[PDB]
């Protein structure tokens, strides 16, 4: 039902047969990033959960797929599998912790 | 002096006209349709083609199935080879049975 990503439709009838107007989603603007499948943090390799790793040049954000929206990298959008010796291409870059500030004041 | 079937039907009236697409055009479409799938994946088929790693887009396409992307990473190597094999397979099988 149409070029892209389905969003609805709605028929119209014509004689002899029927009409769908099918309403789409198609991504307009690009931009090129660097990017990595994991990354090593204190011997630990963290996967994304929903999105993608991208940077900017100097920083590391974690990204949606379809759209770009960086955040800061942390425990609740990652997550801990295995060692930094098996995973081709993991990077190093640090990891928040959001208890920490707590913890800390 | 043997004379074949297609100049009967040659002189009777029966002609056959040729494809309005070439074997070559028929290639380019397979081969622009491969080069896509490798090199963007799903995205050439919504709007235009997405770079993104082939390693990469195979562990977008374990959290279709069911598995997580740990899977792919940890075993990579694995994975390759046995595509490799599976295609050495496709080749053996289509080299040697006709049927
Ligand atoms: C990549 O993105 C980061 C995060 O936005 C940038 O880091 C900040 O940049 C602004 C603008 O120069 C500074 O005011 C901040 O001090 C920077 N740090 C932080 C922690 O916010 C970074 O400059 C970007 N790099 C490039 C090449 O675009
Ligand atoms: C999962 O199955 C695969 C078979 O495709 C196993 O891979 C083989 O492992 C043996 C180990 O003795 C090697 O000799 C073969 O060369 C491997 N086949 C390849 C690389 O194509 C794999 O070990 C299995 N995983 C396990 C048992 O954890
Ligand atoms: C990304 O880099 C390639 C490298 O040649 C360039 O052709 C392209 O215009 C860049 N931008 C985008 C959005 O792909
Ligand atoms: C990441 O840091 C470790 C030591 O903490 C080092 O052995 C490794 O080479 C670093 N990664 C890269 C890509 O340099």
């Amino acid at each position: 039902c149409g070029k892209g990503y389905h969003l609805m439709s709605f028929p119209q009838s014509a004689p002899h047969g029927v009409v769908f107007l099918h309403v789409t989603y198609v991504p307009a603007q690009e931009k090129n990033f660097t990017t990595a499948p994991a990354i090593c943090h204190d011997g630990k390799a963290h996967f994304p959960r929903e999105g993608v790793f991208v940077s900017n040049g100097t920083h590391w954000f974690v990204t949606q797929r379809n759209f770009y929206e960086p955040q800061i990298i942390t425990t609740d959008n990652t997550f801990v599998s295995g060692n930094c010796d098996v995973v081709i291409g993991i990077v190093n870059n640090t990891v928040y912790d959001p208890l920490q500030p707590e913890l800390d004041s | 002096a043997a004379r074949d079937l297609i100049c009967a039907q040659k002189f009777n009236g029966l002609t056959v006209l040729p494809p309005l697409l070439t074997d070559e055009m028929i290639a380019q479409y397979t081969s622009a349709l491969l080069a896509g799938t490798i090199t963007s994946g799903w995205t050439f088929g919504a709007g235009a083609a997405l770079q993104i790693p082939f390693a990469m887009q195979m562990a977008y396409r374990f959290n279709g199935i069911g598995v997580t992307q740990n899977v792919l990473y940890e075993n990579q190597k694995l994975i390759a080879n046995q595509f490799n094999s599976a295609i050495g397979k496709i080749q053996d099988s289509l080299s040697s049975t006709a049927s």
